[PDB]
Order: C-alpha cells, then structure tokens, then sequence
C-alpha cells in the first residue's frame, strides 16, 4: 500500500514541489494538513495510506525527505505556502554545496550527513506496516545528486537489501547543456546506479521542450512546466496501487514483466493526451487514437528513436473510461502495424492496466481535462545509442584530462575514471549482444 | 556564507566607497545603518556581507588600508563614511612613494601585523567563511606591494577557503606613472601564485565603454567605478538571493579553469543603454546575449577576436525562460564555431536569479577566460624589458635593498605565462 | 470543466499585461533620472563661466 | 501666430500674476512665478536652469526699470517671439507643444490646496502601476516664508502608495507628494529617528465629533518634533485611533511589487478553490447520487 | 517575411524620408511612433517593415548612411524623423568629394565594418528574412562608390536572399555635375555582376510626369519623391495584404527575367491625375490599363515604341473582378502584336490585391522589361568616351590608387550589355 519519496538536490526538490501539489489536490488534503468533509459516514477511506500517514489529532504528514547540501532551495521550501504541511525535521540541508564535482559529494561531505539521512530513513520505515519500495527523483548531471544520490543508495541497498528502489532519473541532453563537467558526472552516476537500482526511468529536457513546444502551445516553457508533467507520469504510475480497476498492477508486477535480465532495467516513459484546452473541444480521444500516441517517436521524453531498436517488453497503463475489449483490440492493431517489430525471443510483448480514475486537473497546469489517458514505459535496445553519445564526449574531454586535477586533489584515484568507462563499455555491449536474432546464430 | 572585503590603497578605497554604496542600496540600509527594507527578501540575506550590531544596526565587513590617511578622511568625509567601524582603519605615517620596495619592505612589514590581526578579528566571528573579496591597482605603490603581501599572508593563513582579486593594470597610453613597469611584473609575478582567480580591467577600456556606448561628454572616476561596482555586486548575486539555478563562486572558479594557471578572466555587463536611445529597445535575451558578447562592452583592450575561448559564464537576473538561455549559447557556440576550443563539448556555462538590480527589467554579468589576455602582458613585459637593460630608475629599489636577481626572475616567471597562454591559444586540429 | 479552466487563463493573461505596463513605466524614469545628471553638470559649468 | 484658447491662457496669467488693480507687474513676481523646471530645453537635459533668468532680464528689463513694470502688450509679443521661436521646433506638433509650454512654464492650471504641487495624474484616479509601489514623501509649507514662495520642508521616503489622494479633504490633499512633483521648487530636508518597521494611522476631522482615518500609511520613523503642532496632531497610533468613539476609515489596497517576487511562488496558486470543489465532490460521492464522474478511494 | 531598407546618399536619404512616412501612414502609424489604426487587417502585417519595441511602439527596419551629416541632420528634422532609431543612422566626418574613388576605397572601407555590423545585427533578429531593398543614385559620389561597395558585401554574405535595387541615374539634358560619366559607368558595371533586379529612373521622366500630368506649375523635390515612393511602397504591397492571387519579389523575378542579365525594368503607376482633371474621369480597368500602358506616363526617357517587350508585369490593387484584367490584358497583347517577342506564349503576370491606397478606389503598378533600356547606356557611354580619350579629369581618380585598367573594363562589360540587349531586341528572325 504505502511508499516513501527521497528527494535529493535540486532537481529532485523542484520535481518533490510539483509531486506533492498534485497529490495533495487529488486526494484533497488542505495545504496546512487538514481533509474536509461534510458527511459522517463514509469515513472509511483508505486511499490516502499510500503517501500520507495521520497523527492522533487528523492533521496528515507525507511521507517525504527532502534531501539538500544548499540550504536555498529548502528554505524556500520552509516559508513558501505548503510550510504546515511538512515536519520541520522532513527538510534537511547541509552548509555547502558539491561545486559540480562528483568527488565533493561521494567522498568528503556527503560522508558526514549520510548518517542523518539513514536515521530519517529509519524514522519513516518504522512508522510502517507494507513498504513496498522507495521512489526516488535526481539528476545526474550535478555534484551533490551524482556523488550523494550514490552513497545513498549504497548504504539503502546494503540496510534494507532486496526491498525494490525505483528512480526517475534526470540525464544530461545530447546537444543542450547547462555544465561543463556533465560527460564526468554522468559516467561515474551510470555505474553505480548500474548496480544500485531495480527500475531506472530516463528523462531527456530536450525531449520535454520539444513535446511543449509542438503539442501543447507554450512559446517559453520553464521547469514548472516539465515538472508539472513527470508529476503527472508518477501519478499514473501509482494510481494502480490507490483506486479501483479492473487490472490492477502492483509495482513488483513491472519489474517482473518488464526486466528479462538484471542489469537490463533501463526503460523509456511516454504519455499520450498531451492536448490544450482549445485542441480538446476538436478531438475525440478514443482508446486507438491514445494507444497509437504512445508508440509515436513524437511522443517519447527522451531523446532516442526506438525505430532504431527493437521491442523487448511493453507495459501498457490505462487511466479512466476504458473497457478491456477495447484496450485488446488496440493491442492487436498495434501488433499488425509494420514499424513496430518485437524481439522473437518475447511473443507475449504486452502487459495492459486499466484503472477507473481519470487523471486530476491542476489549476495552473496546462494540460487538458480528458475522460481518459494511457501512460506507457517500454524497454527497447534503442538505449544504446543515448550511452555512446556521452561514452564520446567523455572520451573528448578525458584524453587531455581536461578538469581531472580537481577530481583527484578532492581525494580520487584516477584509475575510477578508466574503471568507470570501461564498465559503461561493457553494458554497451551487453545491449548489442542481448538484441541479435537467435535464427542468426543457429 | 559570508564574505570578508578588503580594500588598499587609494583606488581601492575608492572602488569600495561606490561598492558598498549600491550594496547598501540594493538591501535598503541607511547610511546610518538603519534597515529601511520593503520586503523580507532584501533581510533575509543581509548577513552575508554584513554584521549584527546590538538591536538594528548593520557593519560593512571591510578593512581599509592606505599609507597616507588622505582618502581615508576622504571616505570618512563622504555621504556614506560612517558605517565603517573606525578600528577598521589602519593607516601608517608616511607615504609609499610610489616604489613598490617600500610598500613591500619597509612599511610592509611595519603596518602587516596589525591588519592580519584586523582580519582575523573578523574572519573568526564568522559562523562559516566563504571567500575574501580584494581590490587593488597593480601600477601604484602600497597597493602593489603591500595588497600583494596580505594576499600571500592569507594565503598562508586561510588555504582552504577561496581567495577573489578585481586589479586594475596600466594602459599603456594613459602614463600617470613613470615606474609602472616594475610594480606591474612584480605584482603578476605575486599574483600568478597566491591567487585563485584573478579578473583584470584597463582604464582605457573603462573610458572607451563610457565614450562609445554611453556618449557621456564628461566623465569621471565615479563612472568608472560604478562600472566596476556593478560587475562586482553582480558576480555575488547568486549567492545572497534565490534563484531558478543557483550558482556560487567556487561552481564558476570549478567551471572556468581548465588548469591552475590559467585563472585570468574578462569582465562585462550588458544592459548599458545609451542616454538618449532607451525608449527604442525592449529588454530581452537576445538584446542581452547580443550586447553581452559585443567588444564595445568588454572592460580589456584585447578583443576576443584575436583569441578563442576556452570557457564562458554568464549570471542573469530576472524572471526569464531557461529555454531562450539554452538556445542561444547553443546557437551563439554553434554560429561562430572557430572562436571555440574544440576538444571541449561545451564552454558556456549559465546561470539565472530571479533577483534584478534595482531599476532593470533583467541584467547579465558575463566572465571569460580568453588568451588574448596575453596580450597586456607582453606589452607589459616589452616596456619593462626596455627600460631595465640600462638600468633607467633601479638605484631606488636596489637602495631599498632589493638583489637584482628578482626583476630577472620576475620577467622570466611572466614570459612563461605569456607562453602558456600562447600555447593553447594557437592550436589547431592537425 | 475545461470552461472554468479558460477562464483562469485569462485571468492569467490580465496579470502578465499589468507587469509589462509597470516595467514600461520604470524605462521611462531611468532616462529622466540622466536627464537630470546632465541639467546638473550644465549648471556646474554656468556658475564657473 | 496665436490661437484665441492660447490668448486666453495669456490673459489668465497676466490677471492672476497681477497684484492690486494697476495694469503693472513687477520683475520680481515674473522671476517667482517663472518655472523653469517645464522649459523645453531644460526638461530635454541641454541647457542649464540658470541662463533662464539672463533671458529674463535681457527681454523684460529694459521697461521694467523705466516705466515700473511690464504691461500687457510686452507680455503678450514676448509669447508672440515664443510661438515664432517654437514654429521651427523639431517636436512633430506645434499646437500642442505652444499650449502645453505656456501651461508649464506659467505654472497655471489646478495645484493642491497646500505647498502648491502640481499633480501627476489626476486625484481622483486610483494609482496605476508603478506608483503603486514607489514611496511618497511628506511636506508642508514654510512659515517664515510666506505661501507663494514656494519653498517647502521635506521627508523622503515616508507615506505608502496604498491609498488614494482623491479620498483626502481639499486642505489635506497636498501634503503628500510624488518624488518626480517635487522639481521645480525649493526643498528643504529634515532627519529620521532611528525605529522599526512599523505602520502607523493618520486621523483628521470633518465636522466637530466626527473624525476620519487612513489605516497605515505613515512610516513609524517619521519625528514628531521637527513636525509643526498641528502635524503631529493628525498622526496618532493605530489603537488609539481605534479606540475613538464614531471613526471612518478610508478604502486602502495594497498591491504587489513585480521587483520582489520568486518563481516558486507559482506553484501554490489557486489550490484553495480545487481542494474545497475536490472536498465538495468526494462527499457527494460517499453520499451517494453520483452518475457521471465518481470517486474511486477505497 | 521581413523586408530590410537601405537609404545611402543625399537622394537616398531624401526618398527614404518621403517613402516611410507614406508606409506609415498607409499602417496608421502616429510620428510618435504608437499604433492608432482601426482595423486589425492594419496590426496584422505591420512585422513585415517594423520591429516592436517596448509598451506599443515600432521601429523601421532602415539603416541610413552618409559621408557628411547635413542631409542625416535634415532628415532628423523632418516631420517624421523622430520615429528613426538614433543608433542607425551613420556618418562620418568628411565628404565624398563627389568623387567616385574616395567614396569607394577611402571613406568606404573606413566606415563599412559599422554598417555591415548593423546590418547583420538588423538581419539576423528576424524570424525569417526575405530580400533586401536598396535606394540610392548613381550619378552621386558616396551613394555610388559606397553603395555598390555595400551591395558587394551583402551579396557575399547572403547569396540566398535577394537584392532588389531602386536607382536614379543622370541626364544628358539636365546634369549638376561635370564628371557623371565615370561614377555611373563604374556603378553600372558593379550593379551588372551584383543586383538580382534593378529599376532605373530618370529625373526628366519625373518632371515630364509633374509638369504634363499634373500641371504642377512650380514643381519642388518633395513631388519627385513622392512619385517614387508611390511606386516603392506598391512593388511590396501584395506581399504584405491579402487578395484573390497573392505575388511575391521573387514571384516577379522569376516571371520577368528569361536571363540573368536581363534584369534591369521600366516602372510607371497609373492613377495619376491633376485635381481639375478628377471630377471628370471615373476609375474602372480600362482606364487603368490605358493610362498604365502610355509611354507618356513611363519613369525613363526610352520610349517603348522603340523597343520590344520581353516581359511585363501588373499588379493591380482594389477590390475587382478578375475577368476585366485576363480579358484587358488578352486584348492589349492581341491588337498590338508587333511589339510582344513572338518566342513568349504569354508575357504579362497579373496580381489582384485587395487593399487599395488610401482615397483611391483602385491602383496598378507596372514593370517591364524592354530593351529599349539600352538607348540610356548607350547615351552614358557616349559621353564617357568623349571625355575618356582626353583624360580631361582622370588625375583624381589615379592619385587615389585606380589603375587605368578598371576604366577599360567598365566600359567593355557596359558595352556588352548594351550588345546582348540589342542581340535581344533582332527586329524579325529571318
Ligand atoms: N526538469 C528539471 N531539470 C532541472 C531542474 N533544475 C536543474 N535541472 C537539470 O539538472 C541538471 C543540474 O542538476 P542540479 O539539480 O542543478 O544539481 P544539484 O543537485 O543542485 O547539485 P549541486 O550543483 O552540486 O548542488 C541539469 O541537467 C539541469 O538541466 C528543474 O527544476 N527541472
Ligand atoms: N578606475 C580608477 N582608477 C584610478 C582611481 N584612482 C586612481 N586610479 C588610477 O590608479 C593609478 C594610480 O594608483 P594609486 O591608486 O594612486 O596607487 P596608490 O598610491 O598605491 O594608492 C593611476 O593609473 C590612476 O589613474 C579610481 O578611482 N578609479
Ligand atoms: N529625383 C531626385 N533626385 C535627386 C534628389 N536629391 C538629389 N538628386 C539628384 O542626385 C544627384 C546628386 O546626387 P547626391 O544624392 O547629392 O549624391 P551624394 O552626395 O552621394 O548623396 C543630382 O543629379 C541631383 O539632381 C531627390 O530628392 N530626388
Ligand atoms: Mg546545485
């Protein structure tokens, strides 16, 4: 039933703001805590359990850290409009940032509050009676979630052990940039988010740009507004654990279904009526059209083309107005269609969901009301090409050691480096090997 | 985090009367220390460039320091002056000279205890301590000497934290001094070890800024210092307001040296809108990328035109899409691609404050470490050269009691940064 | 719904529209401010002569 | 050439600048009344405020020392060369810019009843935006001085935009100014006291027992001593204001500052008004009687 | 789709000024600068010329340039003048001395680098460029050498784009000045190589138009320039409003150029008509086509009757039938036979827009493609030769750098135009 969020950095404060408005709207908690209701029967209303936990008194609490080394973000945190709703001791900040150097977060600061970090941990799973895993919001690109978000999840993978960590994870944009030093950052995250993390989802920025620019009618969107978006993935994604439905899915039903191998457990997301409110009043949304959006290239939050891989493993949730009649024969229409190719070695490609609540309005938000979406993540060897691209830049910057000295004065040996991207090699080939034809090899 | 100004000699007492006039606007405290703030934005920051006095009152964390107790009186005169603490001020009684021998020998190690001691008074007060601020003239006397002494103390003293120099160098058309050549190398050479980043300005440019594109037609050292005030109170405008991507002077330090000692970096501001021309143009991203990477706008007489650029930041202030900031570094790096180093992916970093100055719809403070700064060094280095094979005012410093040695060590130590920046400033892929 | 959901969007629209009249305004006083730099340093001048 | 409406401008000048019956006009009242602040070439920032006065005196004084004074005919060709001077102007309009330059600079028209400050916009208007946000300063007339001077003392910096001048009774309506009306005429500066941020009333009254109030606009670091008796009279401390029997206070409305604002502050915007309709449909939908979109909890 | 002007010299100044205040009144543009119009087809195209600048006003997309500030200072002080950007107009600071040489490699390429780096400064914020319009005379002294020179540049750095020219060019029956010959010879043969299409004009077409059409009795510059500027602002009317059958610059090029050299046309526009004469004659498409096709009405001193057409083109304004202009221009192509080159199934293009100028109900303008054209050349090369073989003022222009070379050249690439123009015209085949 209940899951526990860990917010890390900046990206991952940012994206907790987003993520808590809209669950507190959906489920209809007031911003200070407290849940109207007029009626005195009809109490009996478990839903909120996943996220919130009630004092004797009422008032209900998230279950939430948020995780930073500038105290900024968080303080804004502290006196913005949600200050009730959050425990003080929920809001942690160090003195000092990483300085976009991985090192400064793995080895030296991160060390002195990781402890803190695993007390509120415990804090939290003490107060529970299912956890059935951790979600976790980052970006690879920076110092403190790189190194921090790494130690982390080491220390969480040996205390807790086979309990399930599902990250969302931020990863730097092919050509857009914000740092100089990403290529270092990203490589020494891939490794040990390699081995560290049962489903990691990847986002590109580029690919929300253009998905806001094209489909819905924004000029100059902001983070407010990617973040408005991956809020409402996750809460497609947990919907399935919180209202009724004619097939539920819990989370341990996507990392069986959608990870043949274990180290195989990278996946794409997509989401389908993106629509503004003036393209509503044109369109039907119908079950077809929406499975057919999500399998567009158009449609992808991550800069790859899966035309250039084949299928493995596709997980189909559908939210609101559909019958199961309808989401087969979408399925099958799909399956005839010629640009979609599944691996021969996968026949049952498909898992389907199908969940009676349609998806929750934001005031400020840009997307459309509609009587129903579908939300996809897909595991494609197409993956591949996203790695080689910063496998190349790396590779650019390292062969005049170009920032190096920074590194290894703040404490790392530089044989991490070539360990580092000798490991993301591997894991490059092991995509190339896992996507040949068995009728090949005989 | 809170950073400790220290400001020598006669330009940098007077660089800093400006500067912490506009810091002191910009958070809306009297000239009597008084807040008069009208929003708890300006307040809750205040700590990170000044002290709390008992009940109200506010302290400027600065230590003034000159030979002649001239400009100090000049300061102490002004609409301003009283903030300072009067134990703040340390002054000897007689002159530098203009020789950097006795700012450095003689009334250096005089007066040196007793700012070391002012300074680590207030450094130790500080809950945690960020970064010193220092500003100086390289072609004076005791600014040389004597701002070059402190720095390698600090050093010494304070290894970890970081350590921030705005200098100013002689143009070598607007003579005020004829030894200009000596206090010159001689600081470089003190510089190029003890600093962490140092940032360089030609008065020439200054006025050549004011010329152009303000057309003022009587300017004087107020302007140019507000100039300079402006870029300084912009670099630390991230660290004392929030923002959509925060940055901090160690981030930009981390992002722009390539190698420790290549740290020499170019100043700008953009929004400079000519007197008569301000209805006719809108504030907006293009505008400011525009006029940001305009030569016109650029406080050093070398051009970015004859060099290429290994890295570039720039800091905004307002409220502004992160998609237009993206897409123009993308678009400016990829247009003029030749002007970039090509073993790095990308140069450019940014970074965006939701907090304007006062009076501007946006700003940008641009920094760029370019290998055309090369250039005023060796020019530096040809007039010193010049004189010093005949030997044309040596018996003043050489009576101070300096061993020839150093002025020979000193030019060879400059010529090898010159060629190091001559180095990755030539390269092409072959 | 999507009725009630156009109407905060011109609410929006009004907003943004009041924020470019203020800023507008602000342009206009700087440059009288220079203006009366320069009256300033005329008079200076006039006084010496 | 001039238009009847610019004659009549003329002859309100001449009539209101004109002391007793005689048909003279002493030097000294064209050098008081003479604005030189709204000169063209002044306001453009070209010309120093100064080499008006030598204008002055090289036009009028060669028959003011002769026969007394000016009359009306020297009056009237003196805006005869004016109007010939600003027909070869470089402004787009003429009319406009002759009628407005006499307004100006002959300092007619409508001013507030006290210290004779000319307004900005009109009174009765609410503030627009930017004044909504800039600080006013408080003034009064000097007495050792007469009125008509204009010299008056100043505190920068010490009245809030929240409320509106047109509320204000016509005695009361000057004592409160923008920084941009003070050019033009003498000022005179005084000195704050040191206090906190606090926000205190100012009371007046407008018929004998009953009172009216402004609620918070006045800086509590305004000193009462160097105020005049009756200044200080007006200004009293909120609770105290409170407290008197039969009081009114004045509409006021605050207004955002767009320099001072974040963007996270976008996040929590029009939550209240959702959650109350989300609270609102859920418990319909316990209740019961639910046939369209319904609650799916457990 | 954004247009760019140019107005270079004395005459070009002085078109400009007359040509942007017709367009602005034609958009309702106040000379403040603020839109007053009432109705929104106005607002919807007004990007085309003007750029906005902040809280409602717009700005012309012109740059202005000349060697003596005289003429930028007249314009400054016209009616309309404050609308002009102060930062593009650009001067120097001594003349053209009427001389050809000077202005092209002295002066021009001292000033040059400001007004390319304007221009592009100009060209490169629009969201999609579309051609250059250039005005200037031929026969001046800056506005040739300069010109031409700038025309270079433009077509090196935007090849894709086009360069569209209006020009003036001097008479043997009315000149000001002695040596006409060698700055129109030489820009003629810079204009052959560079423009994309050029339209010429002759001064004594202007006052045969003034003096006959409209019985002016004492006719002033502002009346020429009026009849320029009527004709400019209706070449680019149709792309800039909507109608029944849309055309474009390059609409036209493609239509009225079967050669690349050949791309140099006659103008006329219809309308025309003295204030007694009005009540008499209403409008309607005969008339139009009748008064458009009188040589009488033609802005060259060539007549057509000597010549051949190659090609036309009309675009008419107003709302109107299309089968009065197919029937029209049918009629006019079948009755006259003898002077439309047989080779050409169908010469003429038509355009219906449905904006007409203010307080006319209906308008045209022509261009044409004539060869007559060459009896002007021919005539400038007369004169150049006469006075060529005397070397009767070739000093200045040899003491500024010229190799006599240049001045055979110029004249052999003017006299083979003038060959492949008359090669064209071949009366009869065999
Ligand atoms: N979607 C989204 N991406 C963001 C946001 N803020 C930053 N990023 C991206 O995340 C990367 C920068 O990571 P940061 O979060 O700033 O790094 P950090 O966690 O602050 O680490 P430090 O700089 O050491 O404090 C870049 O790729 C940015 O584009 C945000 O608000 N939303
Ligand atoms: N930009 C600027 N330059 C200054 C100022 N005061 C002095 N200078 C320059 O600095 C040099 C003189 O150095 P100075 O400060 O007098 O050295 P000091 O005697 O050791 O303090 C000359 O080049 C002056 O032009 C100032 O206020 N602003
Ligand atoms: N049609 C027309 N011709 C002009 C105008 N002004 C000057 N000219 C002619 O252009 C030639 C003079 O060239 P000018 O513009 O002075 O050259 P510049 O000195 O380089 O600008 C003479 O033949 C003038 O008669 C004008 O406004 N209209
Ligand atoms: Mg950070």
């Amino acid at each position: 039933r209940e899951a526990i969020c860990i917010h890390i950095g900046q990206a991952g404060c940012q994206v907790g703001n987003a993520c808590w408005e809209l669950f507190c709207l959906e489920h209809g908690i007031q911003p200070d805590g407290a849940m109207p209701s007029d009626k005195t029967i009809g109490v009996e209303d478990d839903a909120f359990n996943t996220f919130f936990s009630e004092t004797g008194a009422g008032k209900h609490v998230p279950r939430a850290v948020f995780l930073d080394l500038e105290p900024t973000v968080v303080d804004e945190v502290r006196t913005g409009t949600y200050r009730q709703l959050f425990h003080p001791e929920q809001l942690i900040s160090g003195k000092e940032d990483a300085a976009n150097n991985y090192a400064r977060g793995h080895y030296t600061i991160g060390k002195e509050i990781v402890d803190l970090c695993l007390d509120r941990i415990r804090k939290l799973a003490d107060n529970c009676t299912g956890l059935q895993g951790f979600l976790v919001y980052h970006a690879v690109g920076g110092g403190t979630g790189s190194g921090l978000g790494a130690l982390l999840l080491e220390r969480l993978s040996v205390d807790y052990g086979k309990k399930s960590k599902l990250g969302y994870t931020v990863y730097p944009s092919p050509q857009v940039s914000t740092a100089v030093v990403e290529p270092y950052n990203s490589v020494l995250s891939t490794h040990s988010l390699l081995e560290h993390t049962d489903v990691a989802a990847m986002l590109d920025n580029e690919a929300i740009y253009d998905l806001t620019r094209r489909n819905l009618d924004i000029e100059r969107p902001t983070y407010t507004n990617l973040n408005r978006l991956i809020g409402q993935v996750v809460s497609s994604l947990t919907a399935s654990l919180r209202f009724d439905g004619a097939l539920n899915v819990d989370l341990t039903e996507f990392q069986t279904n959608l990870v043949p191998y274990p180290r195989i457990h990278f996946v794409l997301t997509s989401y389908a009526p993106v629509i503004s409110a003036e393209k509503a009043y044109h369109e039907q949304l119908s079950v077809s059209e929406i499975s057919n959006a999500v399998f567009e290239p158009a449609s992808m939050m991550t800069k790859c083309d899966p035309r250039h891989g084949k299928y493995m493993a596709c997980c189909l949730m559908y939210r609101g107005d559909v019958v199961p009649k309808d989401v087969n024969a979408a399925v099958a229409t799909i399956k005839t269609k010629r640009t979609i190719q599944f691996v021969d070695w996968s026949p049952t490609g498909f898992k389907c969901g199908i969940n009676y609540q349609p998806p929750t309005v934001v005031p400020g938000g840009d997307l459309a009301k509609v009587q129903r979406a579908v939300c996809m993540i897909a595991n494609s060897t197409a993956i591949a090409e996203v790695f080689a691209r910063i496998d190349h830049k790396f590779d650019l910057m390292y062969s005049k050691r170009a920032f190096v000295h920074w590194y290894v004065g703040e404490g790392m040996e530089e044989g991490e480096f070539s360990e580092a991207r000798e490991d993301l090699a591997a894991l490059e080939k092991d995509y190339e090997e896992v996507g040949a034809e068995s009728a090949d090899m005989d | 985090r809170e950073i400790v100004c220290v400001q020598a000699g006669q330009c940098g007492n007077q660089i800093g009367s400006k500067f912490w006039e506009v810091i002191s606007d910009e958070h809306g405290v009297d000239p009597t220390g008084t807040y008069q703030g009208d929003s708890d934005l300006q307040l809750e920051r205040i700590n990170v460039y000044f002290d709390e006095a008992t009940g109200g009152r506010y302290v400027p964390r600065s230590v003034l320091i000159d030979l002649e107790p001239g400009t100090m009186d000049s300061v102490r005169a002004g609409p301003y002056g009283q903030i300072f603490r009067p134990d703040n001020f340390i002054f000897g009684q007689s002159g530098a000279g203009n020789n950097w021998a006795k700012g450095h020998y003689t009334e250096g190690a005089e007066l040196i205890d007793s700012v070391l001691d002012v300074c680590c008074k207030e450094a130790e007060s500080c809950d945690c301590l960020q970064g010193f601020q220092i500003c100086h003239s390289l072609g004076g006397g005791t600014g040389s000497g004597m701002g070059t002494l402190l720095i390698s103390k600090l050093r010494e003293q304070y290894p970890d934290r970081i350590m921030m120099t705005f200098s100013i160098i002689p143009s070598p058309k607007v003579s005020d001094t004829v030894v200009e050549p000596y206090n010159t190398t001689l600081s470089v050479h003190q510089l190029v070890e003890n600093s962490d980043e140092s940032m360089c300005i030609d008065n020439e440019a200054l006025y050549d800024i004011c010329f152009r594109t303000l057309k003022l037609t009587t300017p004087t050292f107020g302007d140019l210092n507000h100039l300079v005030s402006a870029v300084v109170s912009g670099v630390t405008c991230c660290l004392r307001f929030p923002g959509q991507l925060n940055s901090d002077l160690r981030k930009l330090a981390v992002n722009l040296v390539p190698f420790p000692r290549l740290h020499f970096f170019m100043m700008g501001f953009a929004p400079l809108t000519s007197r008569g021309s301000q209805q006719y143009r809108g504030l907006s991203v293009p505008e400011l990328t525009q006029q940001m990477f305009d030569a016109k706008n650029m406080m050093q007489a070398a051009d970015p035109r004859h060099g290429r650029y290994l890295t570039a930041s720039a800091l905004f202030r307002g409220r502004m899409s992160t998609k237009e900031v993206d897409e123009q570094m993308l678009n400016v790096q990829n247009k003029n691609s030749s002007y970039f180093i090509e073993w790095i992916p990308n140069n450019i970093k940014s970074s965006v404050c939701d907090i304007p100055p006062k009076g501007l719809k946006m700003a940008v403070t641009f920094i760029g470490n370019n290998t055309c700064i090369q250039e005023m060094f060796r020019r530096v280095g040809e007039q010193f050269t010049l004189m010093f094979r005949r030997k044309a005012f040596l018996h003043w410093y050489t009576g101070e009691g300096m061993d020839e040695m150093e002025f020979t060590e000193a030019e060879s130590n400059m010529n090898d940064l010159v060629s190091e920046y001559q180095q990755y400033q030539d390269a092409t892929i072959e | 719904a999507r009725f009630e959901q156009l109407a905060l969007a011109e609410r929006r629209k009004e907003e943004q529209q009041r924020e470019e009249e203020f800023f507008a305004q602000q342009r206009v006083e700087e440059n009288r401010l220079a203006n009366e730099r320069a009256q300033k340093d005329l008079e200076e001048d006039y006084i010496r002569k | 050439m001039v238009t009847p409406e610019q004659a009549a401008l003329i002859e309100g000048a001449f009539r209101s600048m004109d002391r007793d019956g005689t048909g003279l006009v002493r030097l000294e009242d064209i050098f008081r009344v003479f604005d030189d602040s709204r000169h063209p070439r002044v306001r453009d920032g070209e010309l120093a405020p100064a080499a008006t006065r030598d204008m002055l005196m090289h036009q009028f004084g060669a028959t003011a020392q002769a026969h007394g004074g000016v009359s009306f005919d020297v009056f009237m060709r003196f805006h005869e060369r004016m109007a010939e001077d600003a027909a070869v102007a470089k402004v787009n309009d003429k009319e406009l810019f002759l009628t407005d330059t006499i307004i100006g600079v002959w300092r007619l028209g409508t001013l507030l009843q006290p210290t004779l400050i000319r307004p900005l916009f009109p009174v009765n208007v609410r503030p627009s935006g930017l004044y909504a946000t800039q600080y006013m300063s408080l003034v009064w007339v000097d007495e050792v001085a007469g009125p008509g001077s204009f010299v008056v003392h100043v505190v920068r910096d010490v009245v809030r935009p929240i409320f509106s001048r047109g509320d204000l009774p016509p005695q009361l309506r000057g004592m409160f100014a923008y920084p941009t009306e003070l050019a033009g005429m003498k000022i005179i500066e005084e000195r704050l006291q040191i206090a906190t941020q606090r926000w205190l009333d100012f009371v007046w009254e407008y018929e004998e027992g009953k009172h009216a109030a402004v609620p918070g606009i006045i800086s509590a670091r305004v000193d009462p001593d160097t105020l005049p008796q009756y200044l200080r009279d007006m200004i009293v401390e909120h609770d105290v204001a409170k407290a008197i029997p039969s009081l009114f206070f004045v509409p006021t409305s605050v207004a955002v500052n767009p320099m001072y604002k974040r963007s996270s502050e976008e996040y929590g915007y029009g939550v209240p008004e959702e959650v109350k309709r989300m609270s609102r449909w859920k418990d319909l939908t316990y209740s019961g009687q639910a046939c369209g979109l319904i609650y799916h909890g457990r």
